[PDB]
């Protein structure tokens, strides 16, 4: 595995120095082996 | 062809069952509703007889 | 189910204004017997 | 990695209290 | 070709709650020690204790001579101002409970008999405290005796 | 007799409104959350299309299908590919 | 810089998904990272997936379940034995069958009648 | 589907039955206490 350090100290800070929330993804999502994008067809005929 | 046609009730089954339990809690909301008038007017009559016995206790 | 919330909350409010009155009707005679001592 | 040096008469008459009010179970 | 189940329920537990109730609770129960009492709830329970005390005493056989008291903050503050101050609190419910002698102090004092010391040691305070409490555990009538 | 009637008549009333006030506040927490039913159906389709949060009908000791994704979904997961 | 936000989001997502594995936290335990002051500062920080907004990208339950045990720091000094990590693993899978065991009884109830 | 709107209707989860411990081959045991004012006594016993 891997250990993360780039943004761990980004969010333990003061004020708005921790990053704002990401916007809602309205595009390709890269979760896992599938794509699981939005507005997909439920089943092929 | 035979295998694709049969499987059509996996999203269809969810529509009946999401309905049917929640009229029971509506019923439970209902059977506690007339519980409330059977309770609120049962203590008004308690107030009434206490007020009816209020001067008669003298 | 929307109106069941409204029909339930209205008799709740009938309980609310009634309990607020009689708890005060409890209270006004509740501290009254303190000063009787 | 003490006493007030009057405890002797305090306890003496407290001893008189123990023979009148003893501890009771 | 076959497809498995989906189950909507569990999706409610994932989405509506940030915790997952269909996880074995006995893991935390057996290992992890519990959590104490919090804020914004103790005030209500103490005022519940305030009410059950002020109704216990109007029922229980009161000695009406001089024992002025305030049942505030869960303690009756049993006191006659000459010699006696104690905080007594019911350990449990209203009707049949014994009491406890949570605080004890004596209002009798002198400024020159002792050597600037509290004339009484705290070991007698405890010696009274359980003597009250063992007889409170002897379960007598609480107020008159 | 008037006051002992007064305290006990309210005593039953206090019990009668105790369960009532318990019933008033219980419905206070019930209606705070409300979600449309269509994406309720769609979410249960997503997170458990396969038997992921719910178990299969036939599960035997030794199935890799676990509530945790196990190592095969981690190393084939994107963290175990882009950096390590 | 949209690359940093997305890449870190999916890197940190799988980290708690890796933390959903009880044997991985056992792998922390023989590695002795439970008492590291930077990591206890990091693992207290890591508790921000509890909100449902970040949990729509989160898929499995006991990631958040066993992370809170690590917060008390009492649970962190143990797990050096693999037997207690296996016990946590075994009881989790003994209750993951809940919906299966619930469904088969109602199926048995309907088949019996 | 079929152009249904998204509104905020109340759905209550089936919280009638809870699960704590699983025995062999299922058949769990169900335990909500749902106590009365006796719960007020326990918070004062620790006091």
């Amino acid at each position: 595995m891997q250990y993360i350090k780039e943004y761990t100290d980004e969010n333990i800070q003061e004020g708005l120095a921790p990053k704002p929330p990401p916007p809602i993804k309205d595009s390709y999502m890269m979760f896992g082996n599938q794509f699981q994008c939005d507005d997909l067809i439920i089943r092929p005929l | 062809h035979v295998h694709h046609l049969i499987n059509e009730y996996r999203p269809h089954q969810a529509r009946e069952t999401l309905r049917v339990m929640m009229e029971v809690q509506k019923r439970q909301r209902l059977e506690t509703a007339e519980r409330f008038q059977k309770h609120l007017e049962r203590v008004i009559e308690m107030i009434q007889n206490c007020l009816a016995s209020l001067p008669d206790d003298l | 189910n929307h109106e069941a919330a409204t029909c339930l909350e209205d008799v709740v409010y009938r309980g609310d204004m009634l309990l607020e009155k009689i708890q005060s009707a409890l209270a006004d005679i509740a501290q009254s017997q303190l000063k009787t001592r | 990695f003490s006493s007030i040096f009057q405890r002797q008469r305090v306890d003496a008459l407290l001893l008189d209290l123990r023979q009148k009010f003893p501890p009771k179970f | 070709a076959r497809l498995p189940s989906f189950a909507i329920p569990y999706a409610i537990d994932v989405l509506t709650t940030g915790s997952y109730p269909r996880l074995p609770t006995c893991i935390r129960d057996k290992i992890i020690p519990p959590d104490p009492i919090t804020k914004i709830e103790k005030q209500a329970t103490l005022h519940q204790l305030n009410q059950i005390l002020r109704h216990r005493l109007v029922t229980t056989d009161l000695p009406p001579q001089l024992a002025n008291l305030t049942v505030a903050n869960g303690r009756v503050k049993f006191r006659v101002e000459g010699e006696f101050e104690a905080t007594l609190t019911v350990m449990g419910d209203d009707p049949d409970v014994p009491w406890r002698l949570l605080k004890l102090e004596i209002l009798v004092e002198d400024k020159e008999t002792g050597d600037g010391r509290a004339l009484v040691h705290s070991m007698q305070i405890s010696f009274i405290h359980q003597l009250v409490q063992s007889r409170l555990f002897a379960d007598e009538k609480p107020l008159q005796d | 007799q008037l006051q002992k009637q007064l305290k006990e008549a309210e005593q039953i009333l206090a019990t009668a409104v105790y369960q009532a006030k318990e019933k008033l506040k219980s419905i206070e927490k019930a209606r705070k959350g409300a979600i449309s039913s269509e994406e309720i159906i769609k979410y249960a389709h997503r997170i458990s299309a396969s038997n992921a949060v719910c178990a299969p009908l036939t599960w035997v000791p030794g199935d890799p299908r676990r509530p945790y994704p196990t190592d095969l979904e981690m190393r084939s997961g994107l963290l175990g590919q882009m950096n390590n | 810089d949209d690359a940093g936000n997305r890449l870190r989001f999916q890197l940190e997502l799988e980290f708690v998904q890796c933390l959903a594995n009880p044997n991985y936290l056992n792998f922390l335990a023989q590695r002795g990272y439970f008492k590291d002051k930077a990591f206890v500062n990091y693992l207290k920080y890591l508790l921000y997936w509890k909100d449902p907004e970040y949990a729509k990208y989160l898929k499995y339950p006991q990631c958040l379940h066993m992370l809170e045990l690590l917060q008390y720091e009492h649970f962190r000094k143990e797990l050096v034995n693999a037997q207690c990590a296996k016990f946590i693993d075994e009881q989790q899978i003994l209750h993951w069958q809940h919906y299966s065991r619930k469904r088969m009884r109602l199926q048995q109830a309907l088949a019996e009648q | 589907m079929s152009g249904v709107r998204a509104v905020r209707i109340s759905i209550e989860s089936a919280c009638e039955k809870q699960v704590h411990e699983v025995g062999l081959d299922g058949t769990e045991t169900y335990l909500p206490p749902l106590s009365m004012s006796q719960n007020l006594a326990r918070l004062a016993q620790r006091i």
